[PDB]
RNA sequence: AUGCCCCGAAACCCCCGGGCUACACGCGCGCUACAAUGGGCGGGACAAUGGGACCCGACCUCGAAAGGGGAAGGGAAUCCCCUAAACCCGCCCUCAGUUCGGAUCGCGGGCUGCAACUCGCCCGCGUGAAGCUGGAAUCCCUAGUACCCGCGUGUCAUCAUCGCGC
RNA sequence: UUAAUUGGAUUCAACGCCGGGAACCUCACCGGGGGCGACGGCAGGAUGAAGGCCAGGCUGAAGGUCUUGCCGGACGCGCCGAG
């Protein structure tokens, strides 16, 4: 099973958000009291609506700072890295994270023969 | 009397009257300043007037700015002063100027303003 | 006593208790003198006539700080990832606790994950020279 | 003799073995768990280092009169290594030295001035001065040249 | 008794002599105590800039400065006396304020 | 759509008074300068050099 | 500023994201040290330059700190930043990559911005290494100067180990 | 190396320099999106908007795009000269 702070998923599904962040770090909890961006609100309507089956597009984004909460999870969202929109599917393990960790920009750096 | 003494920034500003001999720095007893160095330098001038002249007059001295060593040779000045001039003797004045000359002269020193080329270092130094 | 053993730990009795106990992994400076106030007793005593019954103080203190008197600000790992709990780690449970947060960091597949498998710096260090 | 006919250190020494007698001064829970100061890096090495801040602290108010936490806490600041970046300086907390003072406040010795800080009460006057007297009359003994 | 206060600020040092010589001359010719003229610390704005347009060269820099001048001036209640000082020709670059102290 | 954000901090919020650049500008009592335009206006202002 | 050429749904303008940080690497200038004049607890005397209204914010209160709340007074000789560090004394540890050395990494908390994962700082705890005196060679300086010590300020919501100045 | 790490600078006189602080802005790089192109001529006009607008889909999102149909009550598509 999967446990986050000595709770498991569907546990973490019924807590309030204030109860939820208070389990995140300083910086996602603060981020949250803060409020979400009205952009990250549309998409927050978007995923949920997804949950619920009537929002049937590829979901995409570029709010690379959305922080993942219990309820993204299970669903495949595309985060623009800066060029195209990598694809990323949510286990229940990103809790506690920012949707840019995940989304990867600079490509791999390999050494050559020098200049 | 009245008198007063310079050194870089600190400024000394002495009153002498007739007294036991109660030296205060700042209102503070003259033995029990920490700095022995700076102890000693404050005592040299009367060392050489003689303890007659030390327990027959009493003196304040009040310092301001400079640090430590600064103040201490700002009453160090100022207290030569002011002895040469309650006493209005010119044999301890030859004393002190054969001991020290800057005892009733003083040092005109100032800090040179720091100048660019790595400014923070002082006036001269420079970047390799 | 030369030698005191605890918590599966081996510490000089020439050190001082504060500065033995550092000997240990999981324990600062910080962490020996507030356990040893704890203990009520002096930091600056040889840890060699440490009698056995203040060993297992001192061990029974690194099994639950917190209900000691030590707040819960002191330790390594406060509000652990599974039982949200503040607690203070020790040896293989430090070892296997990052281990398990490197692979965690590895399978979301975050840049430090990412860091932790190459090996780089994690923290925005500049690396064109440096390193 | 007043404060100001002896050393800083041994009269708070003096005034700090002196008031560990009065009970209205106690180190609070979480005294003996938290470090002087954000500068300083090691916790504190005496279980006695709480009752010579407060000894510390009237003694400041027998010199600066009105004095505020903050004005304290600038005092009791210091330089702190900053690792590969260079040392600054910092001020000390302020906790600590708010509940040495509210207690020294129950003590009585101190009153407040609202918004100018803390003075100094007549009994604490002369509890200070009587110490420095017998601090000088033994330094008379071992230095004469202090009863001049 | 009321106290006038004046603050003259100027940077040309002349102009504030000046003026305040002529505050000077209106007091003792209305026969009104009038304290003189006391002049506070000179305030002196310094800016340093690099002197080279483009990064390239040695590194120089040129300091440039602003010396503020101001004098305090404190005379005495007579409505006749107070009265003469807005007659008063000013200079542009001279800034006088004027309040009252109990 | 074309009318730039509202940026009251960062490098575009202050725009040079003379030359509008967004690089380095000096805020000294309230110029709002290119580091560039101060040279060519500070004797008009009243700057001396000593 | 401005010659010539070119660009005209662009090489014009506006918005989002990344990037400008990426690194086996060499080089430049600095920072911290490579511990005994060392490390640490307590205490004391000590400055200057400048800046301060979406500001300084004394002072009071809560918090261990980072900080939160209230808050007089200040548009400046009058209120604030404001007090220093290097210094010494009393005592503790006692030449060892170790106490120094902290890179590095994990957790929690605080702060600025709408947003710091890429890509911020600060705090408490844990880990905390390399580093134990550097060949060839070359750098600066001659008096309040060099070194050492910290501070103020420019850029600055936050960012310094930077520049200018004390 | 990178889609991109925007360019200048080469000993004395380039390398805490322009950058005197890059999360946006800085910005000049890369990817993607959106709006235009003064003023004249050709043609149109107003028969009505050129611009915004609900419900959506695309769109990261933005009546941007289109389904739908309104306003808006006023002259601006497209090509040439030229901006």
């Amino acid at each position: 099973e999967f446990r986050y702070r000595g709770y498991t998923l569907e546990q973490l599904m019924n807590m309030s958000l204030e109860e939820l962040a208070r389990l995140f770090p300083a910086r996602q909890r603060r981020s949250l009291k803060r409020g979400l961006t009205p952009e990250q609100k549309k998409l927050l309507r978007k995923i949920r609506l997804a949950k619920k089956g009537k929002y049937k597009k590829p979901i995409r984004t570029h709010c690379r700072d959305m922080i993942i909460l219990p309820e993204m999870v299970g669903l495949t969202i595309y985060v623009h890295n800066g060029k195209e929109f990598v694809p990323v599917e949510i286990k229940p393990e990103m809790i506690g994270h920012y949707l840019g960790e995940f989304a990867p920009t600079r490509k791999k750096v390999e050494h050559g023969a020098p200049g | 009397i009245q008198t007063t003494g310079k050194r870089k920034t600190a400024i000394a500003r002495a009153v002498i009257r007739e007294g036991k001999g109660r030296v205060r720095i700042n209102g503070k007893p003259v033995e029990i300043i920490e700095p022995e160095i700076a102890r000693f330098t404050i005592l040299e001038p009367l060392i050489l007037a003689g303890e007659e002249i030390w327990n027959s007059v009493d003196i304040d001295v009040k310092v301001e700015g400079g640090g430590f060593m600064g103040q201490a040779e700002a009453a160090r000045m100022a207290i030569a002063r002011a002895l040469v001039e309650w006493t209005g003797d010119m044999s301890l004045k030859e004393k002190f100027m054969k001991y020290d000359r800057t005892m009733l002269v003083g040092d005109p020193r100032r800090t040179e303003p720091h100048k660019p080329n790595r400014s923070t270092k002082g006036p001269r130094a420079k970047r390799q | 006593r030369h030698i005191v053993r605890v918590a599966g730990v081996d510490l000089d009795g020439n050190k001082q208790l504060r500065w033995a106990l550092t000997a240990i992994k999981g324990i600062g400076i910080n962490f020996a003198t507030m356990v040893c106030r704890v203990a009520g007793l002096d930091p600056f005593m040889k840890a060699g006539y440490l009698t056995d019954e203040q060993v297992k103080k001192i061990e029974e203190i690194l099994a639950d700080p917190v209900a000691h008197g030590i707040p819960r600000w002191a330790v390594n790992r406060p509000k652990d990832y599974e039982t949200g709990r503040d607690l203070h780690l020790i040896t293989a449970k430090l070892d296997m606790a990052i281990r398990e947060d490197i692979m965690r960091l590895r399978r979301i597949r975050a840049y430090r994950g990412i860091r932790h498998e190459l090996g780089l710096p994690v923290r925005g260090q500049r690396t064109r020279s440096n390193f | 003799a007043t404060v100001y006919d002896v050393p800083g250190d041994l009269l708070v020494e003096r005034v700090a073995q002196r008031l560990k007698e009065i009970p209205e001064i106690k180190p609070p829970e979480w005294a003996p768990f938290v470090k002087t100061g954000r500068h300083k890096e090691r916790l504190p090495e005496q279980e006695d280092w709480w009752y010579y801040r407060v000894a510390s602290i009237l003694r400041r108010v027998y010199l600066d009169g009105p004095v505020g936490i903050e004005r304290l806490r600038t005092y009791y600041g210091g330089r702190k290594n900053r690792g590969h970046a260079p040392e600054k300086f910092y001020k000390a907390g302020g906790s600590i030295i708010r509940k040495a003072l509210q207690q020294l406040e129950a003590a009585g010795f101190v009153e407040k001035v609202p918004g100018k800080g803390r003075v100094i009460t007549p009994k604490g006057r002369s509890f200070l001065d009587k110490i420095a007297t017998e601090l000088k009359k033994e330094l008379e003994e071992i230095i004469p040249e202090l009863k001049k | 008794m009321q106290k006038a206060r004046i603050k003259i600020a100027s940077t040309n040092v002349r102009s504030l002599d000046e003026v305040a010589n002529q505050i000077k001359q209106i007091a003792e010719r209305t026969g009104v105590r009038m304290s003189g003229p006391i002049p506070l610390p000179t305030k002196r704005i310094r800016i340093t800039t690099r002197k080279s347009p483009d990064g390239e060269g040695s590194a120089t820099f040129d300091r440039w400065e602003l010396r503020v001048h101001k004098r305090l001036i404190d005379i005495e209640a007579d409505e006749r006396a107070m009265r003469q000082i807005m007659r008063i020709r000013v200079p542009e670059d001279v800034t006088i304020e004027i309040e009252l102290i109990s | 759509y074309n009318k730039r954000k509202p940026r009251k901090f960062g490098k575009g919020a202050r725009r040079c008074i003379r030359c509008g650049q967004y690089g380095p500008i000096i805020r000294i009592q309230g110029l709002m300068l290119c580091r560039h335009c101060f040279r060519e206006v500070a004797p008009k202002l009243g700057f001396r050099k000593y």
